[PDB]
């Protein structure tokens, strides 16, 4: 080794290292609303969160960058209804409303919102305006669905399953919310949906109104304590977390109807229950993943998993399966006489696979006004080509005839429909954007399905159009060189979208679809005006550089770099390899880092070689890269790490291997300790953050997905929990420094708790960080230049 | 933790096709070794000499024995404790298959970074 | 400053640092051996066999792993120029006394973290003389044996009967009757529970628990000592048998009678502190009363039982005092100890006030608890039934500027020589400055109270007069009566022995006194040594356990021998040996204890363990280990290899280790103890600082430029003080287990020494090294925090709020978890790695 | 002259011996001197070390065993007066103190510990015994184990097995029924024992003993040590090969930690 050819950072003090993270810190949810006032100058109003709004012109100017002024019309989620236009949002301890432009008219001057009293004791959570009826909205109040009416001011709960006694060990059944397991692997926020339209039951004048909600008997589930925020107080707060293995919340799906007078009071009420019990009408569904209902309202869907979660399946269940809920079984008989002998619950599409189903929130149904059997819908499946691709699917809706008295066990195709056809409308090695709250805009007017995809490349989410009539080519609407998250108006006109690339910095431009009416595949779309522009781009910040590099199973992984600033060829740099590696990440794409990622640039500023690499098992590349950690967690991903490492140390000339560093945070931090155990002479240290020391300990729904259940694959969970395989890490000191936030409900601080009681068994070392008052990820700015500030002191010193 | 005088003994037979071997590393007293060398010969052994070990072994610790080569390896953990008279002592039956000349064995602690026995046994002279 | 006249440590490898430690230990099998303790002598009487005793004590002779029963033969004469030493033999046939990987109950393992238990097996046991009754807990379950009542001295040891039952959970905390031996008591899921031996027949006396839920929703207890009075008061029982039998003369139905307290801890704080099983990730549920907050509200109550000639309990019946508690007793928060007079005419029992400066001792005789029933007629007819002369008298009332120190010293005397005049033996700190005896005459003459109609009692209602109150001792030293220290007082000789510190405060001596004439305090112990003793039942031989700075612990046993006209001056002869003095290894070199005045001065002691090998001119860098809080004395003339054997490790390692009892330690009389009173923590500090500068200015071999502080539980808060307010003077600090928010600490120990917070609140906040992060160091790598994650005690919350704060000034700290571990670091494994840890970080950044 | 012994049991090793009258009666096969006065039917028996301690003292290193253990029980007042015993730990004036010595006394009692008055250069005296498990030696040195310095002595057997001699080379001290029930236990191999003696020198405890013939042939376990056990145990024996019907061996031990030499020794095959 050469003894002047590797460089040295320079040793800072403490507070120079602050001095350094100080100097380093020193829209969405658009809504198109329509004006249509033919005299006027604007067209549209856009509604979004920066509540504000911008007025967009019926024509700008040439060769003028126009940017609109942020206004202030008075919240981080609301909800929103077209036609009176209400925006139901929820402030600091209460709900609150306006309209814009229904009987009223377009405001200008800012208005103050009007509040929504309330006889409940407790938050509101989850406030949805109902659809049918803009004056009704409902939300929860201490996990039960309540309703309300606006201009009444007239409250009513519809749900009794929660009495709210004492802590949750005792009073487990919630309705209208999503459990633990379902909001962080599902990623469902809500548990209960509206029907779109209302019917009417005819008896005098009543409005009928229907809730689908999701009745879960968590009893049978563990219950784990986790500290409290407020440490004083020196208590926990229960959380029915289903462990491993261990059995899941009991689920079903149930009806809170209610009707109004036309002055607009809920009457009656009432819950409403499947003819069997769900377990019995459904064996072996775990997890309701999704639902809703159709747009005219007919039938309410679901998509149901197994416990495996290789089995996803769509069901539509129409409202009289659903009987009246009582406890007098004679009254049950006699309403299961009165559900019709015919209709029955039509499982539409169902995902069969061997690796695991991704929850795709793309279901969209057609109008059934053609012939009212036989639902025509896109879905999304990737199971099928192994890339997540939209359908055209018919099914047919043809009824078995069922005497819903007597009971039955379903076989295994039981109520699945025959497919009519299943039309690919798109194909190829990319996929379309279906998790994380992307979605697909679905013009019905002109046969269009607009979706963003990555088939130019991984690293750019574009806007895509196709037909869902004829599957003939997919045509792009963004620019190209750029990844872009997009949102489109109601009338389907303008969109905005918000791109960045990995030199420039966000922009938000609202592009225009503009061409001849004929032909609607082949609107161009224009630059019609911008809102949010590229903002000054640092000259303490390098945009790092992209790359991408084959295996030798010759597999293409993608992967960044952050150079070090004033670089000396010559000199090898000590690199800290960033990591996540997990699945429903994907860390390298065309797009700017320097909001999330602004510490890998300070490492990059005093001299670090910043190293990120998308291995296989990453997402947004299929189903076949992301399995090839199936049952072998832990086990691929680092070698795909090692191997990148290895070859940007060939291209790039400023690569100590010596002086490796492996880091990051969740799976970021597992990883970095699953580097440190089978590469310990790759990895010299690993800053772990919040890491996953032990699989069995962690969720159902993550941990059971990928490494199916331990009492069938244990060779594997032990394998790949490395709290198991501590004798493994270093014997010697400063190689290994364990960060994890002590209120984290994720990620408990059992696994760092474990990992540390077998460092001290084994006789290992480690330096450890607490943060007694952070969740998950770093949230406060005092403690998250705490963090950097020891980030920076550890690898200073010890790497 | 008290430490004990240690029994390492590898008690070999030459059966008709497969040899075997039976390591033991059991702490002295008289009834032990006098259960142990008459109870063990129901199927048959016969005593060998071997190096009993020079330093002193401490109780509930795991200790760990390597032959230089392989050889049929299960239940390779060794665990010291003391029983009465009727129960099995934690052995090791080992067999070494074939009529091989030299045989190592080595006895690693856990804990430590130093052994405690470095035994040879050679089967030139075969019971 | 020379920077080649500076020693540097040797880097040692990581491997290397556990070798180190371990080879430390590798002579810790023989020298830890948990000497015997808890002795009972029982006499023969043959007048021809050959042994003049049996000794019964706990003991490991290390042919099993655990602290078993065993017995000892004391021979009738031994041989001169002879140093005979006596076999352990076993009480019991050889069975395992622990459950399977050392683990216990909930109730079982919080117990021994109150008592400081670190030995696996028969920890604590129960005897009853001349039955020769042995009641113990094993593995999960309650045992017995007897010796040489009715029955004979065996000399092959028999298996222990099992006492089968049908309750389900621990039975804690058993007694045996002493009036009826057949019968005996435990706790039972924090209710008292009776039981027979021969019969087995079981019987539940209070009501108060029904084992719903957590201890949120079922708060009542009985016959326990709840956290903060088993923490401090050393008190870890709730329930005393009354030690004579009553008879109510109804057929032939004989009464024995119970004392409890019942607790209603509804009020107080629950905390949530992670339980051992971290796997299932639940937390348990604590009763833990902060300082402000409310203690458990508490009462004394009598539980009475009967009994047929064949040894059936009848009858039972629950009884409470004729007014409420509270209202009887106002300003009184806390039991610290209870107990009968031997006659049983009298209930004793030491209350005690909330800023804990005023103790008062009251006499409850057994009329003065009703029947107790809900309705509210039956209650008026006993408290009517009740005798009007009857009533509590307080009979002693210490009230003092400063603090109330539990003693335990009681001892009454017969009252049987014209029945009022209570005589008992008081011990009483408060009124000179020192813990001294005194024998004390108060006047129980009764006032004649209606005990219907409910009164309020005065500031001095029941408080009797003293007739007189001689003092058995005097000077600037102590009688040693907390941590479990005690009196013998033997009333046919007029004799008290007692242990003190009269020959220097760093060695307890037992001594005998008169207390009829007391004039001369004659010492029976062997000066250069510190000394726990244990006398006979018969007076003529005691046990003594001592050892010095030098020599490891030695168990022998004298004899107290001479003229029987004079027994003051009864000569103690070396009789036999139990255990003598262990290896003191090579490696090991015994510290010097020095003393030294401050500015103030005020006689501070202190020790040094010198760098092996040292080298003259070399300045070595320092470890001042500390406690410095009150009821631990660090520096006394006794064997530090067994639990500070760690010192000795820097030591020869190189690191001079400093040892400094500041003011606030104990054993040095209550003005000493007193200078951290409204400012603790700010003194200890400055006393620790000046020994520093005494060490360095006598020898020579202290760096001032590198200096660590270190310690646990207070000391790592002393730690964190000297790191904040002495910066330039400690270069790290390695802080196990800081008490870092006073306001955080419970009330027995917190509000003693500091003030109710909002009386004080200056100086909790002055004191509150979580408050004063701001002063630690911004340059890193200087502090070391160390805590024990699953800690009742200091809890984890005292860490997190120190590093919240850090973080939230923005300075750095290291810190290392402990997660299956409590306060002190039980598992070997585990303290090797707090070891370990310790030397890399002195080794790498001091 | 010789006396005779009656074996009344042979697992727990009991003679009994008829004394006739008064004499020294030094009986050289365990080393007992019985000083008697009259006719003494005296019975004697063999002790382990390991069940009569209190387990501490074995590992205690201030507290070095010498001797074996008798069970010796006899006439007493005066009848047996004086016990030459006999101990192994060397009498040299540096290191070594009389009033270290200590001769214990295995009672139901437990243990007694008496001063001896004299230490011969090979026995301590035991004067009027008043009395099962008498035959007893302790030691409390004020310094360490280490370093109390009495060497082993040599013992070795070659024997011919498949035409091949196996040596057997032994480094116990000199206790007579330790020394003869090892050669028992070592029966199984079966062995002859000629007469060398390696009492040169002298060499302490804890002492790492390196063994070599000058002349080298497949050497096994060079760096043997020096150790005691019971009455029933294995010694660390060294066990090479000569694989020839040469004549010549010279056994050499030699010390680790200093570079001096302990014993030399010259052993023919004349009669294998």
């Amino acid at each position: 080794d050469d003894p002047a050819a590797r460089f040295q950072v320079q040793k800072h003090s403490w507070d120079g290292l602050r001095s350094i993270i100080h100097g380093s810190r020193k829209p969405h949810d658009f809504q198109f609303v329509q004006k249509t006032d033919e005299s006027g100058p604007h067209s549209h109003r856009l509604y979004y969160l920066g509540l504000l709004y911008s007025e967009i012109p019926k024509k700008v100017r040439k060769e003028a960058l126009l940017l609109l002024s942020w206004k202030q019309m008075l919240i981080t989620s609301y909800d929103f209804h077209s036609e009176s236009g209400l925006f139901l949002f929820q402030a600091s301890n209460s709900l609150f409303h306006c309209r814009d432009g229904g009987k009223n008219g377009f405001m200008v001057s800012p208005m103050k919102p009007l509040e929504i009293k309330t006889q409940c004791s407790g938050p509101r959570m989850d406030p949805k305006i109902c659809p049918a009826d803009p004056a009704f909205f409902s939300f929860i109040n201490n996990s039960d669905l309540w309703v309300a009416n606006i201009e009444t001011g007239e409250e009513r709960r519809l749900t009794f399953c929660h009495q709210g006694l004492s802590n949750v060990l005792d009073d487990p059944k919630s309705a209208g919310v999503a459990t633990f397991v379902i909001q962080e692997e599902f990623d469902r926020f809500t548990g209960y949906w509206w029907c779109p339209t209302a019917s009417w039951e005819g008896s005098e004048g009543l409005k009928t109104l229907r809730i689908l909600y999701e009745e879960v008997d968590e009893s049978e589930v563990e219950v784990i304590h986790v500290p409290s925020p407020a440490l004083e107080e020196r208590k926990t707060d229960s959380y029915r977390y289903p462990r491993t293995g261990s059995k899941n919340p009991k689920i079903a799906l149930k009806l809170a109807e209610f009707q109004t007078d036309s002055q607009g009071k809920i009457v009656s009420t009432q819950e409403k229950e499947l003819v069997q019990p769900f377990s019995s009408l459904f064996p072996k569904v775990e997890y309701i993943a999704r639902a809703g209902w159709t747009r005219d309202g007919k039938y309410a869907w679901a998509m149901f998993l197994d416990r495996p979660q290789q089995w996803l399946q769509l069901v539509l269940l129409p409202p009289a399966l659903f009987i009246p809920s009582t406890e007098n079984e004679e009254q049950r008989l006699a309403s299961a006489r009165a559900v019709p002998r015919n209709v029955q619950p039509y499982v539409v599409y169902e995902e069969v696979t061997n690796v695991w189903i991704n929850v795709h929130d793309i279901f969209y149904p057609f109008p059934q006004s053609e012939g009212e059997d036989e639902l025509c819908f896109l879905r999304a499946n990737e199971c099928k080509t192994g890339f997540c691709h939209l359908y055209k699917v018919t099914a047919v809706l043809k009824s078995q005839g069922y005497d819903w008295s007597e009971p039955f066990s379903p076989g295994e195709d039981e109520f699945k429909c025959p497919i009519k056809e299943e039309i690919a409308l798109t194909s190829g090695e990319w996929e379309v954007l279906a998790r994380h709250g992307s979605k697909i805009w679905v013009n019905e007017e002109t046969k269009l399905v607009y979706f963003q995809g990555t088939k130019d490349t991984p690293l750019e989410h574009h806007l895509y159009v196709v037909s869902y009539e004829a599957a003939g080519e997919i045509v792009r609407l963004t620019t190209p060189g750029f990844s872009h998250s997009c949102s489109m108006s109601q009338n389907f006109d303008m969109f905005v979208s918000h791109y960045s690339s990995v030199s420039t910095p966000p922009c938000v431009h609202v592009y225009k679809l503009s061409g001849p009416d004929d032909d609607p595949l082949h609107k161009q779309p224009r630059f019609w005006a911008s809102m949010m522009e590229a903002a000054s781009c640092p000259p303490d910040y390098v945009p790092p550089e992209i790359f991408h590099f084959h295996t030798r199973s010759d597999v293409r992984l993608y992967g960044m770099i952050y150079k070090p600033h004033a670089l000396q060829p010559g000199k090898k740099h000590p690199t800290v390899l960033f990591v996540y590696g997990g699945p429903q990440v994907q860390l390298v794409n065309n797009s700017f880092k320097g909001i999330k990622y602004l510490r890998l640039n300070t490492l990059a500023s005093l001299g670090y070689a910043v190293v990120v690499i998308d291995g296989r098992g990453s997402c947004q590349r299929g189903l076949r890269f992301e399995g090839a950690l199936k049952n072998q967690m832990g086990q691929v991903e680092i070698e795909d790490q090692v191997e990148g490492l290895q070859f940007v140390a060939e291209k790039y000339g400023f690569i100590d291997l010596s002086r490796v560093a492996i880091h990051g945070w969740s799976y970021g931090g597992f990883l970095s300790l699953m580097g440190l155990i089978h590469k310990p002479q790759v990895f010299k240290v690993a800053i772990a953050g919040a890491p996953v020391t032990v699989w069995m300990a962690y969720d159902t729904g993550y941990t059971e997905r990928y490494m199916d259940v331990p009492e069938n694959n244990q060779h594997g969970y032990e394998a790949g929990s490395v709290a198991l395989h501590v004798e493994k890490l270093p014997n010697e000191p400063n190689r290994l420094l364990i960060l994890h936030g002590f209120l984290d409900e994720n990620v408990h601080f059992f696994h760092t708790n474990f990992l540390v009681s077998q460092l001290i068994r084994a006789g290992k070392p480690y330096q450890l960080q607490i943060y007694p008052n952070e969740r998950h990820s770093i949230r406060c700015p005092e403690s998250g230049e705490h963090y950097e500030v020891t980030l920076l002191h550890f690898l200073q010193e010890y790497l | 933790l008290i430490y004990y005088h240690p029994h390492p003994e590898d008690i070999k037979f030459h059966l008709y096709l497969v040899p075997s071997d039976a390591l033991l590393t059991k702490a002295i007293d008289d009834e032990e070794d006098r259960f142990h060398g008459v109870r063990l010969q129901t199927s048959p052994p016969m005593e060998p000499l071997n190096f009993g070990s020079s330093y002193i072994v401490s109780n509930s610790a795991n200790l760990k024995v390597m032959p230089k080569e392989l050889k049929l390896s299960y239940r390779s953990p060794g665990e010291i404790q003391h029983f009465s008279k009727f129960y099995a002592g934690q052995m090791k039956e080992p067999i070494q298959l074939e009529i091989t000349e030299k045989r190592h064995g080595t006895l690693v602690w856990d804990t430590e970074v130093k052994p405690v026995d470095l035994q040879l046994v050679a089967a030139s002279a075969p019971p």
